[PDB]
């Protein structure tokens, strides 16, 4: 009816790019125009075609390696790393045929916990984990022992430190209103009249006028939130070690600039990686309920009546009226957010009644274990392209600079059309869900009982950057323009951004 | 309401069996399914596809599949050498390791754990029509070679020692070594629960009346008059929804050189490149529509409560009422009116995805805090694959490792785009009252809410009828303009009750030819 | 309200060595070898962004444990009743000319009730700590209402933790330009990151912010002072809500930022600041600081 | 209360040329700090240009008779072998090195149960805690074992730290009103 199928849309295949002299391929893309939406049709998977070419062009990939290459993963190891106990190459390629192993720790070392975790790269807009892109298990010397409580820990040669920062703050919240105000009035009247001579003349008459009127109201705002940081990460700013996967992925890239190669490189392994991080566990939670009850009361009666008697004649009217009303509602909104820990404790801490200390407790000790990623500082992922061993290292920088920042833009859910009922469009994809609050349902959060639902208004994509002399974009607020059902907050952001070209 | 006619299920005859595939020997035909039996009446007492034994014609396909990649025997998966003596079996034979004078890698770091528990479920095909999950579609035990461990968050398991009076957690079960087909198996920890309440009632009462006489005596003789109008009017709604989804790990699978199940790849390579809709259709059946490409395993509650009463009550009388007596004489009449209007609708689902059967059914059956705890104390042990990202059975061809096939791919996209309409449940016809049609491959039902059932869910006790309509079947393909061809669907099966909710999506649809 | 101020400090202290003989972090070094020998001020920038501006001298371990709770309700219950009853009654009858008879007797009511109540009831608490293990810390920071500075036994159980996973609490602070050392001209780049550390407290000297209201403290944010309101007040300015506990009053006066050096002229540089920012007012206290600094020349 | 948006200065005169790296920087003072949200300046502080230097790179002088760490950090000739890692990252100084020649150094390893944190930097202006800047971990060849009375446990200090010890202060302010 007003939610309408929109089908997914993509580009007109680019033009194929030049064969890459080292790649031997040529490649080609669609632009994702805009998403599938309301169970419209989903296009298809694999916007992107790659060809075999035939190449006279030099490649010039061999990158040096004065270490040891790695037979199978091609990791240029260094040397000293040989025969040291640990598998520093893919297949213990370094630690077959050592005639003697000079285990460089005899000790047992954990790794710290969700270490690895950290080591995937981040999709910044989407703000997923993705595929990983360094190696936290590649040691090179190291063990040198870290303790924390009794656990030794072996860090990785990526990481600069982690270490147990342990802290935590916890936020409560409750006020609650009440009003009633009750009002009655009682008019009510009574007449009499009686005459006689040999005559009679009586005339009786009554009156009532009752009316109630009364008004409650009820309020409560409970938001708890409890913060808590288990430990504290560093990536070292220099000389990282990437993961296999990615050194092949970024292999691959062609060094001509083909955005759908990168894109497909973001899409797998995201935008950026955690340079540094607080590990930890969230938990929020905040009621919201608003109770009202009216009554409405408004009784009315007359008698009016009389009889004479000289023979007799008698009259009378009775009137009533009896309007009763009753309107009477509660709106009760719970959210429960819970980040980190151990799948018992986070889910009886997502029941809807605050939790134990007990609980909050035995949640904050599995935190320590199984921590959530609280805040981050990510740089973009083109840092990792160095001369050190990607070829044409600037170049496949430059390339991905580019196509990072086209891909921001296509991935931008402000594609989507906007959400019925305060939605949030979320671009999964080719694909676009609306996540419908508390109190919303459906393709489109179109179902909602309740009668006021106030629109937070979203921005439309920012308008392309004019040309130079004040290089600028602008934004409209068109895609929600916030008012209609008593709009909320309007976007903070920026509605317009200018640059000097 | 009236039942529909419980009309026979109906096969087209049998098509002519295909010629004795030469390695697995047998005669394939298939029926096409015209129409199950929409409810009850005659159903087909048969398969819709057969298989006869025979003897071939001619020698099975070369038992070469690839140059230098070491092949397997019972599987015709190709292994790159590096894989072959390394120490775990790449493939169903072992073939790559049970003849082996040593291994090339020994993987000491990895091959003492086992693989992600679970990840063998995220491999499953999935059919779309049935929501049921299919074989393996991906390689859940593959490794290629790779060691790579998933940190186990939830290793932290309490043990206690008499002897030692030490109360600690064994280390057991600290990482998982992660399959080759997975790009990523995160295992962040998560919940959300949202709650909406809602609560509306309303009353509106209004008695009025007049009453009155006039009465003379010189005979005595009364008239009196009376004209009332008394209404009633209530509305009550409750609405209550509980949504607490627990994600444990998120999963994208590998979309490049995707390993397939051995299991598929033989019923893949098996497949002629000709569009025997038969095979095709069980290719589609076994494996399914759809394979996951990425997803969340955890647990998912959700409880909705739906109650509406609406209750209307207005009465009317007038009458005139006389008198005459000095014996007596005594006269009346009037004008009596009732009219009613009440509607009663209770409605509540409780659904709950992942964790045991027992204390799933226990969260399902009593939320309280006891069951949020047991519930995901299971869903440490057993979480369900909650939200996923999928791709049509035919997707998997174009990215899997054996590299174009594209005949094939084409076949089977097209025995797809048939089969999803073939047994759509589109086709069990009008489930009225919000019941859900289901097509148990050859056999309908509808599931009817919580009242009255003889055909259709039509006996549901539901006279407040208010309940959405769903669309007749797609009807068949235009004879298309030689390019451009069209597809017409209405909202009438059923029509959308005294005002349900029209058919949300298309009413015509329309393809290039 | 209650207020609860609480330190454990159980690493009575730690002293690091003088520079000379303390021991660089690899990483550390390797950023200090990568330092361009010359004042690229965002080199050193991206070193104190890294690795701040000092480094720990001495101090000692524990850990901190702060609750402020508060409890703010407010019960009104107004009530008013009035009722009017009359009666005119009056017969008159005469028998002198003809036998007549006449009464009339006539009654009113007309009561009223209105009756209004408010509650307002706010509560508001939160347990801050730093150290101890993370089950302790949600635990003791969980706030238990009927109990709200935490029962004794975790208090307990926390303050025994904090002795295994101890914060620093208190410090003694060297500049980092101290450590500059083991690099090629080492000597050279100590002086451009003593001029970056004082390039950098003037970027992120909150003299920049314009004042918060409430003794908000505003802080430099990169280039936008976030104002940092006191508990219980909120806003952009911290303009809304109340402060709790005791306040003396008045504004408290802010400096503005330092005017630049003169070019040490006679070899002394000297430089002012106003002190304007804002005036202190209505009996708020002077800032506190010189007006003026002067040092020998580079 | 009312915002006020944030205002770029004009770019400084470029930095110095650097030998190293061949590129100069600029940068842009914040004329007008935002304030009250308004919108912080877009974009980056500094600009970078390509040029051809007056400047030689300095080079390291290596390590000479001392012991060279991989990084290129020089330890005393005394420390190979410790069985200790004095090397800070790369433990180099434990490469590839006899079984017989490591010595039981110490008996203990464990260092206190969080001295790596007296080795922060500190950000005196925001007032955190930054990254690791000492290596408090570098035992110099020494077992200098220290029994906590706290944790009643024996811990190994580094060779440099001055002293670190163990006696416990608490403070405690309660007010209620
Ligand atoms: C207005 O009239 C109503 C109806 O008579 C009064 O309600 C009665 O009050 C008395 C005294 O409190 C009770 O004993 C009765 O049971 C009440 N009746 C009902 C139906 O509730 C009401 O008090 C009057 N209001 C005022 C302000 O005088
Ligand atoms: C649910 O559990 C509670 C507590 O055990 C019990 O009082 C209640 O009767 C139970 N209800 C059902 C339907 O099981
Ligand atoms: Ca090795
Ligand atoms: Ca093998």
């Amino acid at each position: 009816v007003t939610l309408m199928p929109i089908d997914c849309e993509l580009s007109s295949w680019s033009s194929w790019t030049t064969c890459d002299p080292c790649q031997k391929k040529r490649y080609r893309y669609a632009y994702l125009l805009q998403p599938s939406q309301f169970h419209g049709e989903p296009c298809n998977f694999s916007d992107k075609e790659v060809e075999d070419c035939v190449t006279n062009r030099p490649c010039r990939s061999q990158v040096r390696c004065e270490g040891f290459v790695c037979a199978q993963t091609g990791r240029c190891v260094n040397r000293r790393l040989l025969c040291n106990g640990d598998n520093d190459c893919g297949d213990q390629s370094d630690e077959a045929n050592c005639r003697r192993i000079y285990k460089k720790c005899q000790h047992e070392m954990d790794q710290y916990w969700g270490i690895g975790s950290l080591a995937s790269g981040i999709n910044l807009f989407t703000n997923s984990f993705e595929g990983p892109v360094l190696d936290h298990r590649y040691y090179a010397g190291g063990c040198s022992p870290h303790y924390i409580l009794n656990t030794r820990f072996r860090k990785p040669y990526n990481v600069e430190s982690y270490t147990p920062q342990t802290q935590g703050k916890y936020e409560f919240i409750l006020k609650e209103y009440e009003s009633y105000s009750d009002f009655e009035r009682n008019v009510t009247e009574k007449m009499a009249s009686k005459s006689g001579f040999s005559s009679q003349s009586d005339r009786g008459k009554h009156y009532i006028r009752r009316t109630k009127r009364f008004s409650h109201t009820k309020s409560v705002f409970l938001h708890a939130r409890s913060d808590l940081e288990v430990a504290h990460y560093k990536l070292k700013p220099r000389s990282l070690m990437l993961h296999y996967e990615f050194l092949q992925r970024v292999k691959r890239l062609p060094l001509e600039y083909s955005y759908g190669e990168y894109r497909d490189l973001f899409r797998d392994f995201g935008t950026h990686y955690i340079t540094e991080a607080v590990l930890g566990g969230i938990y929020e939670y905040t009621l919201v309920m608003n109770k009202e009850a009216m009554e409405r009361g408004d009784y009315t009666l007359n008698n009016v009546h009389a009889c004479a008697k000289n023979v007799g004649k008698c009259r009378g009217i009775l009137n009533e009226i009896k309007d009763r009303n009753k309107r009477d509602t509660m709106v009760e909104d719970l959210v429960v957010l819970v980040r980190g820990g151990a799948s018992e404790h986070i889910t009886t801490l997502a029941y809807q009644e605050l939790p134990t200390a007990d609980l909050m407790q035995e949640w904050g000790d599995a935190v320590q274990y199984n921590p959530a990623i609280i805040k981050v500082k990510v740089e973009p992922l083109y840092e990792l392209v160095t001369a050190t061993d990607f070829a044409y290292s600037s170049t496949v920088r430059q390339n991905m600079k580019q196509a990072l920042e086209e891909f921001q833009k296509e991935v931008s859910s402000c594609h989507c059309a906007p959400c019925q009922g305060n939605g949030v469009p979320v671009l999964k994809g080719s694909r676009c869900d609306c996540i419908c609050p508390v109190g919303s349902q459906g393709l489109a959060c179109e179902v909602s009982y309740r009668k006021n639902t106030p629109i937070d208004g979203k921005w439309n994509c920012w308008s392309n950057w004019s040309s130079c002399s004040g290089r600028r974009k602008t934004r409209q607020r068109q895609c929600n323009n916030p008012p209609p059902q008593n709009g909320g907050s309007p976007c903070s952001g920026p509605a317009s951004e200018t640059l000097d070209c | 309401a009236a039942t529909p006619a419980a009309v026979t299920c109906q096969l087209s005859n049998w098509s002519e069996w295909t010629d004795c595939f030469p390695c697995q020997d047998k005669k394939y035909r298939h029926r096409s399914l015209l129409q199950p039996n929409k409810f009850g009446g005659t159903i087909c007492s048969g398969d819709i596809w057969d298989q006869a034994s025979c003897s071939s014609s001619t020698t099975c396909v070369r038992q070469a599949q690839c140059g230098q990649d070491f092949q397997c025997k019972e599987t015709g998966r190709c292994l790159k050498r590096h894989l072959v003596c390394n120490g775990d079996q790449d493939c169903l034979d072992g073939s790559d390791e049970d003849d082996c004078e040593d291994v090339r890698a020994i993987d000491e770091d990895c091959s003492q754990y086992e693989p992600i528990p679970g990840s063998q479920k995220a491999a499953l095909g999935y059919n779309i029509l049935t929501q049921e999950d299919a074989q393996s579609v991906y390689d859940a035990s593959y490794y290629g070679g790779q060691c790579e461990t998933v940190y186990n968050g939830e290793w932290r398991e309490l043990r206690y020692d008499s002897t030692c009076e030490r109360l600690y957690y064994g280390d057991d079960e600290k990482y998982f070594r992660k399959p080759y087909n997975f790009l990523k198996y995160h295992f962040e920890a998560l919940a959300d629960t949202g709650i909406s309440s809602e609560f509306y009632d309303n009353a509106n009462d209004l008695l009025s009346k007049v009453k009155k006489d006039k009465s003379d005596s010189f005979h005595s003789q009364d008239t009196s008059f009376l004209n009332e109008l008394n209404k009633y009017n209530e509305k009550k709604f409750i609405f209550t929804r509980i949504f607490t989804k627990v994600q444990t790990a998120h999963f994208k699978m590998r979309k490049d050189d995707i390993m397939l199940d051995e299991g598929m790849l033989q019923s893949l390579m098996e497949l002629p490149d000709q569009y025997n809709y038969g095979m095709y259709a069980k290719f589609i059946n076994d494996y399914g529509t759809h394979y996951i490409t990425s997803g969340s395993m955890g647990g998912i509650y959700e409880y909705i409560l739906v109650i509406d009463k609406a209750k209307m009550e207005s009465l009317g009388i007038t009458s005139r009422d006389i008198t005459t007596c000095f014996h007596c004489k005594k006269f009346g009449g009037g004008k009596t009116e009732r009219a009613r209007k009440a509607m009663a609708v209770e409605d509540i689902i409780s659904r709950v995805r992942g964790g045991s059967s027992g204390w799933s059914g226990g969260l399902a059956q009593n939320r309280s805090t006891i069951t949020y705890r047991s519930w995901g104390r299971s869903l440490k042990y057993n979480p369900v694959v909650i939200d996923f990202e999928m791709q049509p059975i035919h997707e998997v061809l174009r990215h899997t490792s054996l590299g174009p096939l594209e005949a094939k791919r084409q076949n089977l996209r097209r025995a797809l785009d048939q089969y999803l309409m073939e047994f759509n449940a589109c086709r069990c016809g009008p489930c009225f009252n919000n019941g859900v049609p289901i097509l148990e491959g050859t056999s309908c039902r509808c599931q009817c809410r919580l009242g009255s059932l003889g055909a259709a869910c039509e006996q549901t006790q539901t006279e407040g009828a208010k309940a959405d309509g769903s669309w007749s079947c797609w009807s068949s393909w235009s004879v298309c303009r030689a390019g451009i061809q069209e597809r017409r669907r209405e909202c009438d099966n059923p029509a959308p009750q005294n005002g349900g909710a029209s058919c949300p999506g298309r009413k015509v649809q329309t393809q290039a030819c | 309200q209650l207020l609860v101020v609480e330190n454990t400090v159980e690493v009575a202290q730690f002293i690091n060595n003088n520079p000379e003989f303390l021991q660089l972090a690899e990483p550390f070094w390797k950023e200090l070898s990568h330092l361009p020998s010359l004042y690229d001020y965002s080199a050193y920038r991206r070193l104190i962004d890294q690795y701040g501006t000092h480094y720990l001298q001495s101090g000692s371990l524990g850990g901190e444990y702060r609750v402020l709770f508060y409890v703010d309700s407010e019960k009104l219950k107004q009530n008013d009743f009035n009722s009017v009853e009359e009666k005119k009654c009056k017969s008159s009858g005469w028998h002198f000319v003809v036998k007549f008879s006449s009464h009339g007797c006539k009654e009113l009511e007309n009561a009223l009730k209105a009756a209004s109540g408010t509650q307002n009831n706010v509560l508001r608490g939160e347990p801050f700590i730093r150290g101890g293990g993370a089950g302790f810390i949600s635990g003791l920071s969980y706030l238990e209402l009927d109990n709200p500075a935490g029962n004794k036994r975790r208090y307990s159980a926390w303050a025994e933790s904090v002795t295994n996973l101890p914060q620093v609490i208190k410090q003694k602070l060297t500049p980092l330009y101290e450590l500059v050392k083991e690099v090629p001209c080492a000597s050279v780049k100590k002086l451009y990151l003593k001029w970056a550390l004082e390039e950098y407290l003037d970027e992120f000297d909150p003299c920049h912010c314009r004042p918060c209201q409430n003794g908000g403290l505003a802080t430099v944010e990169g280039t936008h002072c976030l104002c940092h309101c006191k508990p219980y007040t909120f806003g952009a300015a911290c303009e809304q809500g109340v402060l709790v506990g005791n306040q003396a009053g008045g504004v408290d006066g802010g400096w503005s930022c330092w005017s630049s050096w003169s070019p040490c002229v006679q070899g002394k540089k000297t430089r002012s600041r106003e002190c304007n920012n804002p005036p202190p007012s209505g009996g708020g206290r002077s800032c506190v600081g010189e007006t003026t600094e002067s040092t020998q020349c580079e | 209360s009312s915002p006020v948006n944030c205002q770029w200065d004009f770019y400084a005169p470029w930095s110095e040329c650097n030998g190293c790296t061949k590129t100069q920087t600029r940068r842009r003072s914040v004329a007008v700090y935002g304030q009250y949200g308004g919108q912080p300046c877009v974009g980056n502080a500094f600009e970078t240009q390509s040029c051809e230097p007056t400047r030689g790179c300095p080079t390291e002088e290596g390590c000479g008779e001392r012991f060279r760490c991989f990084s290129g950090q020089c330890i005393s000739k005394s420390l190979v072998c410790n069985g200790d890692s004095d090397c800070d990252e790369d433990s180099a100084d434990e490469d590839r090195c006899e079984d017989s020649e490591r010595r039981p150094s110490c008996d203990i390893d464990k260092p206190p149960p969080n001295i790596e944190l007296t080795g922060n930097g500190y950000n005196e202006l925001t007032g955190q805690f930054r990254n690791r800047v000492i290596n408090t971990k570098s035992f110099g060849g020494q077992c200098r074992k220290v029994f906590s009375g706290d944790g009643k446990d024996f811990y190994r200090l580094s060779g440099n730290v001055l002293s670190y010890t163990f006696q416990v202060k608490i403070n405690n302010d309660f007010n209620y009103e």
